[PDB]
């Protein structure tokens, strides 16, 4: 402005100079600095080189210490001065997140000023124990039917979406984020879920149309993006998911209820493997270090589900993970297949035979399954998947066909519990077995606004009770007879 | 500041400074060359020593001859006084056209543009070429991929979108040879002689041309592609304009990065390529994008080793473009070029909102239609042809003639196969696909459809086989 | 305090802009004007200095009786 | 006006900087007492 | 290396899993009746 740029932004700025323990690089390449002196620096410590950059202290030898540096090693040479910060990394945790991108140590890259953080919290922090915890029993809504229907994620749950390139893992998580809409707006307040997107190592122009996406759909007013893109060092990479995961777990502390999306980790796994093989660390498989199941899973056992005494938190992770030709049996794929609670498999060949989103319902699967639904939608979906099973076995048949084309999904349209329930309804009691499929969607459609345009009291009472009831059950019956005879 | 060489390993040469160590990225020269070499400091040492990548041969080096340090990164002639020229990794001329005269020049080592200057439009770019413009099409200031094995026709289809999209432009073109035969370039460069996009009279060119090939040491392999980037983004920033940036082989600069990463001493990951594969190639390709101060409509042709797309390098490249066109060696051997494999390549723009659900629906039909002939593949190939119901026979018919559609004739192979090149609008290819898809045609020979322009050419080459 | 003074007086100097606006700029306009046009031509190329002009357009109609 | 208000506030904060250091030896002197105070 | 057929989940898996269970479950309809 003409007189607020000295008025406290120069006059207020703690220009204090104090004596403070430092070390001295010794070399310098590929982003690992080897620096001498440091003789009380922790293991883990953020360090700062004398150019503004940062760091941290990860290797611990007698003769040096191997920092590896978050940012460009070019403005790093032999002979700098490195000075310690005395903290274990750390980052900016709060509410005041909620709508901004940030990077993988919690400042803004969107250029709306500086976060109003309060408090600050560790990224390597202790997963909670056993007694702290409590069984996974509230639903995380996706708005996916083939999800919320044979596939039901909780509020506590780790579930992985997994598939190769191009098949509709991020599509899936966008509408889990936009889903949330409806609940995050609402009235009750332990319904609302704040969304936090960790993007790794993805092009900085997909989390810009990201973000635009998520913007449009009035989703970002509670949804952190957290983004260590592909230009920026390995330890940004590997430090975003347990920055986002900080994040997350402030939330999960205290009350509340987030969703957190790892998208992805085959990234910060190769990030990791970058990061240890620069330090001389021993490769293990495919050159990746000992430790990287180690590396998923300290970071996945913190999505948990607190009990009463400790505010009736949660944190569900959706950690994504990207094979290479469908190869489910790699060494990244197995170790979050035997971490998380369930998986969410995504195939090219069903993508490409019209079934989007790709869900193979056969191998999918969710470990605490009917415990996260809710009573209409487990009333439903119990004939909805054993009738899907049992058309998968023989590929009735037609009501399998219809099923499945009742599954079918458009992108970012992320529908209600109570419409996905009523569109399963008329799908499993038989009022569908008359169409030919090639207009089942287009009777869905119709059938979606005719009900949503009509009878808001029938839906009501579903989102009310949590059951059909054989009030509603008959009004039901009643209201899908009927346009059936208008279609 | 003056240093020694003290080891010479190859491309990496060891440097000794007595004073004023020099920054990494620097450039460095050597004393005592007939021309000039131009090492590239990539680590400090210790001991006061850093270790260089030199970008041209080392034959001759020795221990302790003298380096001085310029002072600044690699720096390259940028300007509109670039067009029509060729240069060199370091920013030379090779054209025996004298110096390049700008004003301002830029070294080749910049910071990717922040997340704030992302443009989000996503206009198409019609090409022409009927399976790219339908299954998976491209988008004005997006980044495209072709990726194949070797010899698939990634050179032919880079050529034929020169062809189309190229001279048929209103702004700049920028051609970045990385690693590839140099007889390609000389072919390049007197083709856009020929084609008055290089003119060597007066100042109306149009194509800057960079070229570091498959004869030149590894640095020089490695650091053209960042002196293709740097001209581009001068084009794009300080001028505004709308640029095209060709690069073949972007495969090259990894493969380049392998090469001398194994004489920086560093341990191998897999497939012996290097630890900073990703972080070096995101480095780059961050680079290589359309921000709010002007575009730059990127496509690279991406080597695939092998054969095998889950290589480190292509897997790696995968995740950095917004439309990829994968072709393929089983749809070569049938003669069907081009040879995109329909079922593997996609598209960011491939959304209804965007080309309008026509297209839409014509596309995901097709891809329908050909996944269930890959489906049917097996069974037709041990049990015969007979054993499928007449359904799956019609959906099989119907399958292998959207097939010899999808093939085309290219411009650019008027020399190599005879037939005139044929440039399909998107309207169409749109109109041939959709009535092959309702059964419009199930009476003409599947060899009608092979290697035709518009649906009317394939119902004219039926009628005329008859 | 030479940076105390520095940061306070040098800000209070570029307050003697009331002759020069932009702080003495001495370059960037040549570039200023083309940012502005990569601004209009995002949002068209009417000048948005003055009100919008209208034209309204009227539904597609039949007869629609018994034929 | 936010895009003229940003590129003239962000030359203005690089106007300063380049100006200050065109622009003494009491900081020796002050930086001796200064570092008195360390104890 | 018998059943390689069913094991392997190709075309000739899915379509023996088909064929089976479709004869099976005429035959289970079949014999609930005679029951
Ligand atoms: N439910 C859907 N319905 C229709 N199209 C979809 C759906 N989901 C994804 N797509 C489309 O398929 C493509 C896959 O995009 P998406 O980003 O969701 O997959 P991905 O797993 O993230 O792959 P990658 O990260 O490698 O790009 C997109 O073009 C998207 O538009
Ligand atoms: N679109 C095409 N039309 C006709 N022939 C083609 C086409 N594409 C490739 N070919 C043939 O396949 C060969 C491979 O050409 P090229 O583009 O140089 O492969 P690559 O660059 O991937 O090694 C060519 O010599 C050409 O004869
Ligand atoms: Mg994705
Ligand atoms: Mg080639």
């Amino acid at each position: 402005e003409m007189s607020s740029i000295l008025e406290e932004r120069i006059l207020g700025a703690d220009t204090s100079v104090d004596l403070e323990e430092t070390g001295r690089v010794l070399s310098i390449g590929d982003g690992i600095a080897r620096v001498h002196g440091l003789r009380n620096v922790q293991a883990e410590e953020m360090v700062e080189f004398s150019s503004g950059l940062k760091g941290m202290s990860l290797n611990l030898e007698p003769d040096n210490v191997g920092v590896v540096v978050f940012g460009n090693d070019k403005l790093i040479k032999e002979g700098d001065i490195v000075k310690r910060t005395g903290a274990i990394v750390d980052v900016p945790v709060g509410e005041e997140l909620l709508g901004r991108v940030v990077d993988a140590l919690g400042n803004a890259i969107d250029g709306k000023g500086p976060i109003g953080s309060k408090t600050r919290r560790r990224v390597g922090l202790k997963a909670p124990g056993i007694i702290p915890r409590i069984s996974v029993r509230e639903p995380m809504q996706t708005g996916i039917k083939a999800v919320d229907s044979l596939v039901p994620i909780g509020r506590g749950q780790r579930e992985l979406i997994i598939g190769d390139r191009q098949t509709g893992k991020t599509s899936i998580a966008i509408d889990t984020i936009i889903n949330q809409k409806r609940f995050n707006d609402g009235s009750d307040e332990k319904k609302k879920l704040y969304c936090i997107y960790v993007a790794i190592g993805q092009k900085r122009s997909t989390v810009a149309q990201l973000v635009k996406r998520l913007t449009d759909a009035d989703a970002m007013k509670y949804t952190i993006v957290v983004s260590a893109t592909a230009s920026d060092a390995a330890p940004l990479q590997y430090l975003a998911p347990y920055s986002g995961c900080s994040m997350g777990e402030y939330f999960r502390d205290n009350g509340k209820h987030a969703l957190i999306i790892y998208d992805d980790l085959s990234k910060q796994a190769v990030a990791y493997r970058q990061m240890s093989l620069l330090l001389r660390r021993p490769p293990g498989r495919e050159a990746y270090p000992g430790d990287v199941f180690y590396l998923h899973s300290r970071l996945l056992e913190r999505a948990a589900k607190m009990n009463d005494a400790f505010g009736g938190g949660s944190l569900t992770a959706l950690p994504v993970i990207e094979t290479q030709a469908g190869d489910v049996s790699a060494y990244i794929p197995t170790n979050v297949i035997s971490i998380t609670d369930g998986q969410i498999f995504l195939e090219t060949e069903l993508f490409y035979k019209g079934i989007r989103p790709a869900i193979n319902v056969g191998l999918s699967v969710s470990r605490v399954g009917s415990a996260a639904q809710t009573r209409a939608m487990k009333q439903v979906a119990g004939t909805m998947k054993l009738e899907l099973a049992q058309y998968r076995e023989v590929a009735l048949l037609s009501r399998g066909v219809r099923l499945t084309e009742l599954l079918k999904q458009g992108q970012y349209s992320p529908m209600a519990i109570e419409e996905q329930v009523a569109v399963i309804y008329a799908g499993v009691r038989g009022y569908l077995d008359k169409l030919e499929p090639s207009k089942i969607t287009k009777f869905e459609n119709a059938f979606l606004s005719h009900v949503v345009s009509q009878h808001q009291a029938l839906l009501g009472t579903i989102r009310a009770d949590g059951k059909i009831s054989e009030q509603s059950d008959a009004k039901l019956k009643e209201i899908v007879t009927n346009f059936l005879a208008g279609f | 500041a003056t240093g020694r060489i003290v080891a010479v390993i190859g491309a990496v040469v060891d440097v000794q400074f007595d004073e004023g160590l020099p920054p990494i990225l620097n450039a460095l020269e050597v004393q005592g060359r007939e021309t000039r070499l131009v090492l590239e400091v990539a680590q400090h040492l210790g001991e006061s020593t850093v270790r260089t990548i030199a970008m041209d041969g080392t034959e001759g080096l020795v221990r302790g001859q003298k380096v001085l340090d310029s002072g600044a990164p690699i720096k390259i002639p940028v300007g509109p006084e670039t067009l029509g020229r060729i240069m060199n990794v370091i920013g030379e001329p090779i054209d025996e056209r004298g110096p390049i005269k700008t004003k301002q020049f830029a070294p080749i080592h910049a910071e990717a543009p922040e997340f704030m200057e992302m443009s989000v439009e996503q206009e198409i770019l019609v090409t022409g070429i009927k399976v790219v413009d339908l299954l998976a099409p491209y988008a004005k200031g997006g980044k495209i991929g072709l990726f194949g094995g070797a010899g698939v026709g990634k050179t032919v289809l880079i050529m034929e979108l020169i062809n189309n999209v190229a001279k048929a432009h209103g702004g700049y073109s920028v051609f970045a040879g990385v690693g590839e035969r140099t007889r390609e370039g000389n072919d390049l460069y007197h083709e856009m002689i020929e084609s008055g996009v290089i003119n060597l009279k007066d100042a109306t060119s149009k194509v800057a041309l960079v070229y570091g090939q498959m004869n030149e040491p590894p640095g020089a392999r490695a650091r053209v592609a960042l002196t293709g980037l740097t001209v581009a983004e001068y084009f794009r920033d300080q001028e505004g304009q709308d640029v095209l940036l060709f690069i073949d082989n972007i495969f090259r600069f990894t493969q380049a990065g392998s090469e001398v990463s194994a004489l920086l001493g560093r341990i191998p990951s897999a497939v012996g390529y290097q630890p900073t594969l990703a972080t070096d190639m995101g480095t780059m390709q961050e680079r290589i994008t359309t921000t709010k101060k002007g575009s730059i409509t990127s496509v690279q042709a991406i080597y695939v080793p092998a054969d095998d797309l889950t290589d480190p390098a292509p897997a790696t490249t995968f995740a950095h473009l917004d439309a990829t066109t994968v072709l393929s060696r089983a749809i070569a051997e049938l003669g069907i070029y081009p040879a995109v494999d329909p079922l593997d390549s996609t598209s960011r723009i491939m959304d209804p909102n965007i080309v309008g659900s026509e297209h839409y629906d014509v596309a995901r039909g097709v891809q329908k239609i050909l996944q269930d002939y890959k489906s049917l593949q097996d069974i037709i190939a041990i049990l015969g042809m007979d054993e499928l119901s007449e359904e799956d026979k019609l959906t099989v018919s119907r399958a292998r003639k959207i097939q010899r559609f999808l093939s085309q004739p290219f411009q650019v192979a008027e020399v190599f196969t005879g037939h005139m090149g044929k440039l399909v609008p998107l309207k169409e290819t749109i109109k041939g696909f959709q009535q092959i898809l309702a059964g419009e045609y199930d009476h003409l020979p599947e060899q009608a459809f092979y290697m035709v322009g518009p649906i009317e050419e394939a119902v004219a080459k039926a009628d005329k086989l008859a | 305090q030479k940076l105390f003074v520095d940061k306070i007086r040098e800000y209070k100097s570029k307050r003697q802009t009331s002759g020069g606006p932009v702080d003495a700029s001495s370059e960037y306009q040549q570039e200023l004007e083309r940012e502005l046009f990569k601004l209009k031509q995002m949002f068209g190329n009417a000048d948005m200095n003055t009100f919008p002009t209208f034209k309204f357009e009227d539904p597609k109609f039949e007869v629609i009786e018994k034929p | 006006q936010n895009m003229m208000r940003r590129k003239e506030q962000e030359h203005m904060i690089n106007w300063v900087e380049k100006h200050v250091v065109q622009s003494t030896i009491a900081k020796c002197i002050a930086d001796l007492k200064l570092l008195a105070k360390k104890a | 290396g018998a059943g390689s057929i069913r094991e392997a989940g190709g075309a000739f898996g899915k379509r023996e899993q088909a064929e089976e269970e479709r004869y099976f479950r005429a035959q289970s309809r079949e014999q609930l009746a005679a029951l």
